């Protein structure tokens, strides 16, 4: 089996710049019978199935427009993408089209870089059909900010909570390229209803603080 | 244009059966080879099966050959793809694939999802978020197996600002939750309703969010 | 050696081809390779052309011609062809 390489697994470039990825073949894709590469390059957006990038090492599909250029032979291939845009989002990934089985490198992933901004963040107490159930989950929301590196401290009566709380951060966002992230506090119905004041805080500037009693 | 719809996904059992299909429009299907093309979640992308447009010849990966099998109703404009003897390692989202030459993989369904574990299936708990005392609300899905959950707001009329946060997994089961924004002169004066659907549950609720706490 | 593994792949290329595209709307003669050339969807009542096949040995110099085969009013190939163009040059 041909194993394809890809490098670098992962890189950050903001929007207008031009980046270069590697993908290498462990044997020739080149067919010198017809003089064509078959290495073909894919582009897998967030939550979507992979797009059909460029075939036959350099050959543009139809509607993929000219700032991605496809190049190499042999062993060595190399995908370029300039004036590079939010929407670049995805894990670009090379296959094998030579010969079966058809194989895939591990992908490289493309991220933006984006100027900052503050989470608008929201606060939820538990529902009363949870309530009634025996459960007490505390949503919180930290919506559209950059960078993804950020932090939420959950306080109960104004003590710092840790027990109970799972995160969960978006993909980065196709069109504004920022994150947003879900807090959540479960507590049993019982604990829930021993405190009055719940607060989450996120930091990355001072804290931005949301709170509700009850 | 062309369209490939996967279906069939779901739980199994490991070491149990189960069949998948791929509804083709928007081209000849009885002249093009297809192909069915796995993920793992939060993996890349393996080929797993090809069968010729007539039947005639049929290529299989490795990790596969011997379990599963690729077969076609060109009529019925239809692929299939038959696996056995599942194992945790089979657990991915199943896409079906047609080539465009100069390639033989060119265009993709939307994939369906395959989860081979000996867990049971359970439905999710939805419960709403409203605020206390522009307005962001949710809804939590809570406590289902297996992946994956659709939720939509006010059946897809609410579209954009949206946040349907990835699922995290607790004691074989798992949690989302999904924001939406709006501007407060439309709620509550209308409705705002989060549509949950889960598939290996037959389960499809619509939670109104009421605003008091 | 050489020769028959590129005229296996030529062949293997053939196939895939027609595995990949479908014919043009409307009756066609059905896309074939014959053990000398690949034969293309082509449109009924026409006479299809396709490049001289890579495999020869003498490709270079004449990759550039063409072979003829008629497709018939009933989208049925003919048993007659052309392939002068793609002939030796000695
Ligand atoms: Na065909």
């Amino acid at each position: 089996d041909i194993v394809m390489t890809q490098s670098p697994s992962s890189l950050t470039v903001t929007a207008g710049e031009k980046v270069t990825m590697s993908c290498k073949s462990s044997q020739s894709l080149l067919n010198s019978g017809n003089q064509k590469n078959y290495l073909t390059w894919y582009q897998q957006k967030p939550g979507q199935p992979p797009k059909l990038l460029i075939s036959w090492a350099s050959t543009r599909d139809s509607g993929v427009p000219d700032r991605f250029t496809g190049s190499g032979s042999g062993t060595d291939f190399t995908l370029t993408i300039s004036s590079v845009q939010a929407e670049d989002l995805a894990v670009y990934y090379c296959q094998n089209d030579y010969s079966y089985p058809l194989t895939f490198g591990a992908g490289t992933k493309l991220e933006l870089k984006r100027a900052d901004a503050a989470p608008t963040v929201s606060i939820f107490p538990p529902s009363s059909e949870q309530l009634t159930s025996g459960g007490a989950s505390v949503v919180c929301f930290l919506n559209n900010f950059y960078p993804k590196d950020i932090n939420v401290k959950w306080k109960i009566d104004g003590s710092e909570r840790q027990n109970g709380v799972l995160n969960s951060w978006t993909d980065q966002d196709s069109k504004d390229s920022t994150y947003s992230m879900s807090s959540t506090l479960t507590l049993t119905k019982d604990e829930y209803e021993r405190h009055n004041s719940y607060t989450c805080e996120a930091t990355h500037t001072s804290p931005i603080v949301k709170s509700f009693n009850r | 244009d062309v369209q490939l719809v996967e279906s069939g996904g779901g739980l199994v059992q490991p070491g149990g059966s189960r069949k998948l299909s791929c509804a083709a429009s928007g081209f000849t299907f009885s002249s093009f080879g297809m192909h069915w093309v796995r993920q793992a979640p939060e993996k890349g992308l393996e080929w797993v099966a090809y069968i010729s447009s007539g039947s005639s010849t049929i290529y299989y990966a490795d990790t596969v050959k011997g379990r599963f099998t690729i077969s076609r109703d060109n009529p019925k404009n239809t692929l299939f793809l038959q696996m056995t003897s599942l194992r945790s390692e089979d657990t991915a989202m199943y896409y079906c694939a047609r080539g465009k030459y100069p390639t033989w993989i060119a265009y993709w369904g939307q994939g369906t999802l395959v989860t081979v574990s000996a867990a049971k299936t359970t439905p999710p708990s939805v419960y709403p978020l409203a605020p206390g005392s522009m307005v962001t609300l949710g809804c939590l899905v809570k406590g289902y197996f297996p992946e994956p959950v659709t939720v939509t707001w006010n059946s897809g009329s609410l579209s954009s600002g949206v946040h349907t946060f990835p699922a995290v997994l607790q004691s074989d089961l798992y949690t989302l939750s999904s924001s939406v924004t709006v501007p407060s002169s439309t709620w509550p004066s209308e409705t705002v309703t989060c549509n949950v659907a889960h598939p290996a549950s037959s389960t499809k609720v619509d939670k109104k969010i009421v605003p008091r706490d | 050696g050489e020769l028959y593994q590129r005229w296996e792949h030529y062949g293997q290329e053939c196939q895939k081809m027609l595995e990949t595209t479908e014919p043009p709307s409307g009756l066609a003669c059905n896309g074939s390779f014959d053990m000398y050339a690949c034969w293309n969807y082509t449109a009924a009542n026409t006479t299809a052309r396709v490049s001289c096949p890579w495999y020869l040995p003498w490709f270079r110099q004449v990759s550039a011609g063409f072979v003829f085969r008629q497709c018939g009013s009933d989208g049925q190939w003919g048993s007659w062809r052309d392939h002068t163009q793609c002939e030796n040059p000695e």
